[PDB]
């Protein structure tokens, strides 16, 4: 349930202050509240408290943009145990190396990429220009151009003086290796000219475009002969540079994180002259936690860990789950919601007693089962190497405690969905249609199937009285802890909205069971009277004008859990129709595929299997966070999430 | 996320617009005169004081007022199309910011102009340590803005690069979303705007050497590459080869003013051929649009009078 | 009387209520902006009601054939 | 015999499920514009609520055609 | 007689009915689009209404077939 | 008798859904328009309701036919 | 016949019906476009009504296996 | 018996279904609406609820019609 | 045989029907797409019907189904 | 047996799938509303899933009176 | 003879027209799609053109299940 | 014997049928704005995938009747 | 051998119909869509190819059943 | 066999052919939302076709029942 939780109230010295939340934070939780609004001041940081609180962020900043070229990762490690100065000494030298080697992997990279970009090209203008690169009346000019409708441009030279400068495609299969060589302006009036009637020049970015033909050629196929050692070279010392770093980096980013906390938090507190004060909240079982640090202060600070708030007016006290080790790997299921407001009910110990029962209801299939224990071994066995589950198709990235946690969620689940699956027969699908191990009155086996289910005829009445029995129990368990909730924080009109809901519910039952169901209301009739009279005497009472349209609908949420029966009805149905089919064809018809009738049954139910199981995992848990919580408040009022004081690594 | 509910009030809204008197008569009076006028038309609902701040703080808010509730008042797809006509203050607010930080100047220092998103949201996002914390604060779940900046996120840090192919790049992806709804005049508005800022673009670098289709953009029908390295190299012939595309008058014309006259008549016109849509989105780009027409006439004639320029200089500004 | 007085009901019934079926379905967009325009001006209600009021023409079809069945059963 | 009545009592009841389904597709639309225009000057409600009532001319057509079945059954 | 007489019936209000609907259908999008453009401009009256009016040869064709059938039986 | 009573009950039915069908389609746009003028101002929740609640007389309607027809069963 | 005559009935009048709603499906949306292009550019008059009378093809198709049928009496 | 109980049975089937059908395609959009308002603000649960659940008497009416139905069968 | 002669007809009348729905459904959206760009440009009016037109051979083949069953009577 | 239990049937199966198709109708819109608020921020989901989840009353009374009948028959 | 023929033939023609419809309803947004792209760009018509005749499957599936009735009967 | 089993067989078929066409209806559009919301951000994989296969009951709460009826066969 | 022969005619003909009217609802966004996408850029021809042609697996289920049925006919 | 073996292939073909709608219907918007987005980014096939290929299951349910009833008769 949701934790107790005290105001630790602690003053002492404005200058031994800076050493308590230094212990403090070091030590176990506590959400420091803002506390500045005490008639006192607002503990100001001090200039150089200012300075180093920028120092310290730069070496942060360094820390991780290093970390991110080198290519490791931020996660924390052993702090840094060195100060200001000492840790920008650290960081500087490599942060300098990373920059250099980083700009010196794209210096050669894009050297690569340009001269292979031009490289057919290139030596077909070093073929066509053998004779005209250095001219005094004009130079040759290039053109890279697409496939050979170099008759456009021509038009265009045509019309020009075609006397001289003639372009046509010589070399460089991947296009037409224009280019024209002419004397006077002639030429570039004419490069104009072809542009208007369709033509490109070819300047490349750089020496090719800026320096003699032959020569920026030799130069860029030197630098691309060259850049494969230098980039070879470059990207060895980088990688060993990472490896030799990669932990002081970490030391000093998990030390820089630390102390910028330390110098915000600082920035949290209360204050006067010579004198510093807190008023943060710790939870009531983690007092030893605080206490044993808080004892050794400068002065022996105050240390009063005064009362909570009542419930009146304390929405900001924060809230933490606090439930049994049986409870609490299940707690992932019922997070993801709001959280309590602060004295109402925690619903985190129904879920693993309410769930995995009803999963097992909806899965009876003992071989499906057998594969799900086989998954869980898989995943199991993945987490105890701690190497983490990374899928990347669906953005994956299950930690190893999350993997545990699952891990345990799923066997306590199939132990459940095999124990009312051997209740129910139905083994590996429908084996008892090929040897009845499990067997019944049609023909008697090793064991009763009892309450069988695929015979719908029979048990069906049955099912759906339990199914429908289970929900009557929830929904009646969540109205009556709406009404304790609101009696306790004395909420009247909350207290008459559930009674009369829970009242008209009854009634409503009453008339129906007598009604839609047998004869004979003689002991019901009374039961039903008073239940709309109990739901129209709060109705006027509260004076809410609650609508029977909402009892109507909490009625609707009564009545669906009829889906339980119903899922699991169709599974078994499925399964074991797609078992006799696959038996059928395999023994009954040919006898010696064999082999094809097994992989054809296998192939099918691992199909069913795999399109199905995702619907029948979530049905449970939409009855329960849909109905339960919805009934017993806890989607309303949001809460306040207990965030501890640093101590990160 | 019924058009025919956010077109009824659109209609009451137009039906509250200022006549083409208001704009005549104020274009040969004082700035004492078209205060008092001001005051007198829905235009003075806020109008405070006097003088050419006032003024323009004054069209800013009743602009705001009357202009920035368009995309709340309506969800679903309606929205989701509502949403792409009421973006260039967005654009603007977010450029600023990125520009701001870049050099250095303080965050209380920009204009944040009243745009789709959140103030709120424009205020965090410079306190951002990354872009991408910056793009997260300001993140929306179908902003082209945000998606363009992610996008451009790919590409480089908060420098001029990233400065540059962000415009870009929320202008080519504005067209794409525009062209991925089923709105028959929203597809036609957004093409012929993104024709017409290409080609706004290419007379703007004229003469720069920059390469045409780093600068060119897409999504465009009225233009094409050919054309935009004709444009841009200076070939002013070329505005007079694109005869028969809705942008045909501006041939012969070679100046930027007149350029840029010539596109606002053209969009301005476009936009006001939407009013045949009355259950579709077309009478809400009609009402968009004449009120931004009305807002820009109302702060020129404004400052004409309050700076004492000569009538000649404005009335050619007022010919749409 | 009997089984054919019966289909004969029941196809008059089909016939008026599909024609009013048809006609409903006009009128509502055409109201939609009707409804829009004389917002922007109530002058022009001269010609919202004139144009919304022309679709009667299918219900009192639908009504013609009805009664002539009516009056042939 | 008895499915005389039988089929005369579905004869009304599509009429006047249809006219109800007609009024109802005209009303949605001529309704929702209306509010619109209220919400923004609530001069307009007194134009909308005329608006809004005479799509009612369908279903009280179709009430008149179930009744003349009724009244011969 | 009897299932004769009733099926034919059926049938004639079925086809008119439904012609009814398909002109009922087209009307709505152009009566919209004509009671938008008339408010724009009033020189729009004639185009509008010329259009709009122009679907009716659903109705006849149907109502047609009707009295085709009606005299039949 | 056989079907006597069956198919009057069978146009009891579709009456009942076609009519509740109608006043829904009608209800969801009107409804729309409401939610959002009240959550927009706070002022207009009156005549939202109004608007709301009047084409509820389409439904209204349908039910008393069908009793009609049951009191005649 | 007696049989035979109401089935052949009810086969035309489906027919016509289902053409008639096909041809109004059509001349919506097409009859829409135009108006608002002719609004735009009245001298796209001709290419409105050359585009809006070309789907009423199909009606004329039904009604022709209607009188086909209708001959087979 | 005979047909007098199927009969019955159908009606019934068809009034719950159809009122069913006609409650969720109001409650579409109004739900819609009121999820985008409380998204906007959460002080707007109030009138989302106060809104949505008053369609719910549109299929009150048709259970009612069902339960008199299975009273009388 | 007495009624495979009407089973034939109401055959061939929802093959012929069902098919002139389908090919008015296709030629709204492309009609409407093509009195757009034959607006914006007159030089598309030639693609604009050798798409609009193409769609027919649904009702062709349905018409030629229609026929052998009407031939097989 | 026959068709005084096969009546029964069908008009279960009528209820059951009508409000199913009801529901998902209803369940739609909601859904795609609540799936873009709570992609918008993460701290909707509690009143995206009651306001979508809600409608599941209609398919819960369906099957009741399923039920209802299968119990009768 | 007997009835078989007429169910028979019932049972092409709708197989056929809703194969029909299918195509139908495929074809009117695969040909807006197309009549956009090959208008905005007219070298795509090789690809638009077999983007808008790929739903014609349909209808071939459908002849075809026609074609084996007829051969049966 | 009797028509018992075929009933039985066609009441199965429509509450099947009636049933995966709600649930796709719905799962059409909760899947759209799913596959928008992760393609914007890969991480949202989890919340569409939960908000979209929570639609899939309807198809299960419809096979339970049909199982019903097909065990009372 | 009664009707049979002709009920799984009519059983075999509303299979295929309906199959196809699904998957032709399907490859109407999809071919859309792919068409959209192929138009903007050539390269994705193979993903619209393999997109707009999935869909034909309901299509080929349907065409397994009615050729399950006829050959058992 | 005589109505049984009829009627059973009617429900085989309606389950079969609704549940292909259904998936149809389903994977549509689906199928162009993924469409889009993979032309966004050719990397999000994979969570494309995890989101298309779901909705399967309500055709493989559809075959499941139909299967079913072949094996009863």
């Amino acid at each position: 349930m949701i934790a107790p939780m005290e105001k630790l109230v602690l003053a002492g010295p404005k200058g031994r202050a800076k050493e308590l939340l230094q212990s403090l934070q070091q030590a176990g939780v506590v959400h420091l509240e803002t506390l500045r609004p005490e008639a006192l001041s607002a503990y100001q940081l001090s200039p150089e408290e200012r300075a180093e609180l920028r120092r310290w962020e730069a070496v942060s900043a360094g820390a991780e943009h290093t970390l991110s070229l080198l290519g490791l990762e931020a996660e924390p490690a052993r702090p840094f145990p060195e100060g200001l100065e000492a840790a920008e000494k650290a960081l500087s030298p490599i942060q300098a190396h990373a920059e250099g080697l980083t700009r010196q992997k794209q210096e050669l990279e894009e050297e690569l990429a340009l001269a292979q970009a031009y490289l057919e090209p290139l030596e077909r203008l070093a073929a066509l220009a053998h004779g005209l690169d250095k001219s005094p009346f004009l130079r040759v000019i290039p053109f890279l151009l697409t496939e050979k409708e170099l008759p456009l441009v021509e038009e265009a030279l045509r019309k020009a003086l075609e006397d001289r400068y003639l372009l046509a495609h010589e070399a460089y299969a991947g296009g037409v290796a224009a280019l024209v060589v002419v004397h006077r302006k002639e030429v570039d009036q004419a490069k104009a000219a072809l542009s208007r009637a369709g033509v490109a020049e070819l300047r490349l970015p750089g020496a090719l475009g800026e320096l003699p033909l032959s020569e920026a050629a030799r130069r860029l196929k030197e630098r691309a002969e060259a850049a494969p050692r230098e980039l070879s070279e470059v990207r060895q010392h980088l990688a060993k540079l990472a490896r030799e770093s990669a932990s002081t980096l970490q030391s000093l980013w998990t030390r820089a994180q630390d102390e910028v906390a330390r110098l915000k938090a600082l920035e949290e507190l209360a204050s006067g002259r010579f004198g510093f004060a807190l008023l943060g909240y710790v939870p009531v079982k983690a007092k030893p936690k605080v206490e044993e640090a808080l004892a050794r202060h400068k002065e022996s600070v105050v240390y009063a860990f005064e009362p909570v708030d009542e419930h009146h007016e304390a929405d900001r006290i924060p809230v933490v789950l606090d439930n049994p080790p049986w409870a609490k790997p299940f707690e992932l299921l019922v997070s993801f919601l709001n959280t309590p407001k602060y004295g109402t009910f925690d619903p985190t110990p129904v879920v693993p007693v309410f769930f995995p029962f009803w999963f097992g209801m909806i899965v009876g299939d003992i071989g499906y089962a057998l594969l799900f224990y086989l998954v869980g071994r898989w995943l199991s066995g993945y987490v105890k190497r701690n190497e983490p589950l990374v899928i990347d198709l669906f953005a994956l990235k299950l930690k190893p405690q999350v993997i545990g946690k699952l891990v345990h969620i799923l066997n306590w689940m199939v132990f459940w969905t095999v124990v009312w699956g051997v209740i129910y027969g139905e083994f590996f699908g429908t084996f008892l249609e090929h040897l009845g191990v499990f067997g019944t009155p049609e023909h008697p086996g090793l064991i009763p199937i009892l309450i069988h289910r695929i015979d719908t005829a029979k048990t069906a009445n049955l099912l759906i009285l339990l199914s429908v029995a289970f929900g009557v129990v929830l929904v009646f368990f969540g109205l009556a802890l709406r009404a304790y909730l609101g009696l306790k924080h004395r909420h009247m009109a909350h207290f008459w909205e559930g009674v009369g809901y829970l009242g008209g519910l009854v009634g409503v039952l009453a008339l129906a069971a007598s009604y839609l169901g047998n004869l004979q209301a003689g002991w019901l009739q009374g039961l039903m009277y008073l239940g709309f009279g109990v739901f129209l005497l709060a109705v006027l009472m509260s004076r809410i004008w609650l609508m029977i349209p909402e009892i109507f609908t909490q009625a609707g949420h009564i009545l669906s859990h009829i889906r339980i029966y119903a899922v699991g009805a169709a599974g078994g149905i499925l399964a074991g129709l797609l078992t006799d089919v696959g038996f059928a064809l395999a023994e009954r018809l040919g006898l010696l595929g064999v082999l094809l009738g097994l992989l054809v049954a296998g192939v099918l139910h691992l199909l069913i299997l795999l399109l199905t199981t995702l619907g029948h995992m979530l049905q449970p848990i939409r009855l329960l966070w849909v109905e339960f919580f919805t009934k017993f408040g806890f989607y309303e009022e949001n809460g306040r999430p207990y965030r501890p004081f640093k101590s990160v690594r | 996320d019924d058009f025919a509910y956010l077109n009824a009030r659109v209609r009451v809204r137009r039906g509250t617009l200022l006549k083409e008197s208001f704009f005549q008569e104020a274009l040969d009076l004082s700035f004492a005169d078209f205060l008092r006028l001001l005051s007198e038309t829905v235009y003075g609902g806020e109008l405070a004081g006097q003088g050419l701040p006032d003024v323009d703080r004054a069209v800013l808010r009743t602009q705001a007022k009357l202009v920035g509730d368009l995309p709340r008042l309506v969800t679903g797809e309606a929205r989701e199309a509502v949403r792409l006509l009421l973006l260039r203050n967005d654009l603007h607010n977010l450029q600023a910011l990125l520009r701001a930080k870049a050099t250095g100047r303080p965050f209380e220092e920009v204009l944040l102009l009243p745009g789709t998103l959140r103030e709120e949201v424009w205020r965090q996002a410079y306190e951002a340590q990354d872009p991408a914390g910056m793009a997260q604060v300001l993140a929306v779940p179908g902003h082209p803005l945000a998606r363009a900046l992610r996008a451009v996120l790919r590409e480089t840090q908060d420098l001029a690069r990233v400065e540059a192919l962000l415009a870009k790049r929320f202008f080519e992806d504005v067209a794409k979303a525009a062209k991925g709804l089923d709105q028959p005049a929203l597809r036609d508005y957004l093409a012929l705007e993104v024709d017409a800022e290409n080609l706004r673009t290419a007379f703007k670098l004229q003469g720069s050497g920059l390469a045409p289709d780093a600068f060119f953009l897409k999504g465009g029908r009225f233009v094409d590459r050919v054309r935009f390295a004709r444009l841009m190299e200076g070939d002013y012939a070329v505005l007079d080869e694109l005869s028969g595309t809705p942008f045909s008058g501006l041939s012969g014309v070679r100046d930027l003013k007149a350029l840029e006259r010539g596109l606002r008549c053209v969009l301005l016109k476009e936009a006001k051929k939407g009013v045949q849509d009355p259950l579709g989105v077309g009478l809400v780009l009609a009402y968009v649009k004449e009120r931004e027409w009305e807002a820009v006439r109302l702060r020129l004639l404004a400052r004409r009078a309050y700076f004492g320029l000569p009538r000649a200089q404005v009335e050619e500004e007022v010919v749409c | 009387g009997g089984l054919d007085r019966g289909l004969i009901a029941v196809g008059m019934g089909l016939a008026v209520g599909l024609a009013a079926l048809g006609t409903g379905v006009a009128q509502a967009r055409i109201g939609a902006a009707g409804v829009g325009a004389i917002a922007e001006d109530r002058s022009n209600f001269g010609t919202a009601l004139i144009f919304l009021l022309l679709p009667e023409t299918l219900v009192i079809f639908g009504l013609l054939i009805a009664f002539i069945l009516n009056g042939r059963l």
